[PDB]
C-alpha cells in the first residue's frame, strides 16, 4: 500500500526545512 | 452571509490598523532570564532550543524559544528571526501562538510563549496514523482563517506543516512558526519551506505570492486525511518530480467532495488554484467540503474538538521527547549586537 511506503520512505519524521 | 462578510471585511480591516500600529513601534525587552525557572528542554535546533519554563512570579507555563545569535548569523537566519519576533509581537488571531514576552542578551535572543502541553499535530497524526475528514476539516478550516488574516497583512506564510502546528487544550491549533513569514505585496523569490509542502512555482524558481500558502494548505490536509503526504519519495530531489508533474493519487476512501476541494489547492497552475481566483478565500470557504462548516463558530472557539489530548497537568512534558540538558551560555561580551539591535 501507500501508506507502507511511506513507512519505508525514511520521511515519516519531523522534517526539516530546505 | 453577506451580513457575515461585511462583518469579516470590517474585522480585517481593524486587524491591519491594529498590527501596523505594533509592527511600527514593536515591543522590546519586555522581561529577563531572571525571571523564569527553566523545567526542561522541549526540542533543539541548529540555532537554538525552545525551552519550558515557569514564570517565577505568575506560576504560569511558557515555552521559552533561545536563539544562539552567533549561530544565527552563521546559518545566514538574521532576516528570519527578526521577521519571526516582529511578526509574532504585532499579529493577534485565535489560532496563533501567543507571544507574551521577548528579550535578548550577550549571546542569545528570547521568545516565550504560552505553553501548549498537547504539543504538536505532528506527533499526534503519525500516532494515530490519519484524521477522519470531519476532523481533518475543523483543523484546515482554523488554516483557512488564519491565512485570510495572514494574507490581509500582506503576510506569506510559507512554513504550513503538521510540525509547526500545535493541538491546544481545547483542541484547537496554534501555528507557531514565522521565520518564514514575510510581508510582500506581490511577488518574492526565496527558495524556503520543506519539501513535500513546496508549490511547483517555487520549485521552478520563478517568483511566487501567497497562492503557494493554498497550496500547502492542500498538503497538508491530504496528509491529515491520508495518513501520509501526497508528495513523498526517499530524496528531496524525487518529491520536486512528483509535485511538478502534476498528477495526484487519493486514497480511495477520499470523499468525492474532498477529492474536488484538493485538486483545486493541488493545483500547479496558481493561475487556476483556489484562492488565488477573483473571489479569493471564499471559493475555499463556499466549497462543498465545508459545507457544514460554521466559520464564524469556528473563529469563536465555539465548535466542539474531535481530539483533546490527554490533560496530564499544565507542566506535563509526555507530548515532547528527551533533550540532553545543557547550560544556556550568557558571555561577559556582547555578540553580534548591530546585526539584532532592532530585536
Ligand atoms: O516547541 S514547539 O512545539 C512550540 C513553539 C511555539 C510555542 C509553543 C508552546 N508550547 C509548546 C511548544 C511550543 N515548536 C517550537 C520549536 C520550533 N520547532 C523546532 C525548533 C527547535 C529549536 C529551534 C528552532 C526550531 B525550528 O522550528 O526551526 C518545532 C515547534
Amino acid at each position: 500500500t501507500t501508506y507502507a511506503d511511506f513507512i519505508a520512505s525514511g520521511r515519516t519524521s519531523r522534517r526539516d526545512a530546505i | 452571509k453577506g451580513s457575515e462578510q461585511e462583518s469579516v471585511k470590517e474585522f480585517l480591516a481593524k486587524a491591519k490598523e491594529e498590527f501596523l500600529k505594533k509592527w511600527e513601534s514593536p515591543s522590546q525587552n519586555t522581561a529577563q532570564l531572571d525571571h523564569f525557572d527553566r523545567i526542561k528542554t522541549l526540542g533543539t535546533g541548529s540555532f537554538g532550543r525552545v525551552m519550558l519554563v515557569k514564570h517565577k512570579e505568575t506560576g504560569n507555563h511558557y515555552a521559552m524559544k533561545i536563539l544562539d545569535k552567533q549561530k544565527v548569523v552563521k546559518l545566514k537566519q538574521i532576516e528570519h528571526t527578526l521577521n519571526e519576533k516582529r511578526i509574532l509581537q504585532a499579529v493577534n488571531f485565535p489560532f496563533l501562538v501567543k507571544l507574551e514576552f521577548s528579550f535578548k542578551d550577550n549571546s542569545n535572543l528570547y521568545m516565550v510563549m504560552e505553553y501548549v502541553p498537547g504539543g504538536e499535530m505532528f506527533s499526534h497524526l503519525r500516532r494515530i496514523g490519519r484524521f477522519s475528514e470531519p476532523h481533518a476539516r475543523f483543523y484546515a478550516a482554523q488554516i483557512v482563517l488564519t491565512f485570510e488574516y495572514l494574507h490581509s497583512l500582506d503576510l506569506i506564510y510559507r512554513d504550513l506543516k503538521p510540525e509547526n502546528l500545535l493541538i491546544d487544550q481545547q483542541g484547537y491549533i496554534q501555528v507557531t512558526d514565522f521565520g518564514f513569514a514575510k510581508r510582500v505585496k506581490g511577488r518574492t523569490w526565496t527558495l524556503c519551506g520543506t519539501p513535500e509542502y513546496l508549490a511547483p512555482e517555487i520549485i521552478l524558481s520563478k517568483g511566487y505570492n501567497k497562492a503557494v500558502d493554498w497550496w500547502a494548505l492542500g498538503v497538508l490536509i491530504y496528509e491529515m486525511a491520508a495518513g501520509y503526504p501526497p508528495f513523498f519519495a526517499d530524496q528531496p530531489i524525487q518529491i520536486y518530480e512528483k509535485i511538478v508533474s502534476g498528477k495526484v493519487r487519493f486514497p480511495s476512501h477520499f470523499s468525492s467532495d474532498l477529492k474536488d476541494l484538493l485538486r483545486n489547492l493541488l493545483q500547479v497552475d496558481l493561475t487556476k488554484r483556489f484562492g488565488n481566483l477573483k473571489n479569493g478565500v471564499n471559493d475555499i470557504k463556499n466549497h462543498k467540503w465545508f459545507a457544514t462548516t460554521d466559520w464564524i463558530a469556528i473563529y469563536q472557539r465555539k465548535v466542539e474538538a474531535p481530539f483533546i489530548p490527554k490533560f496530564k497537568g499544565p507542566g506535563d512534558t509526555s507530548n515532547f521527547d528527551d533533550y540532553e540538558e545543557e547550560e544556556i551560555r550568557v558571555s561577559i561580551n556582547e555578540k553580534c549586537g548591530k546585526e539584532f539591535t532592532e530585536f
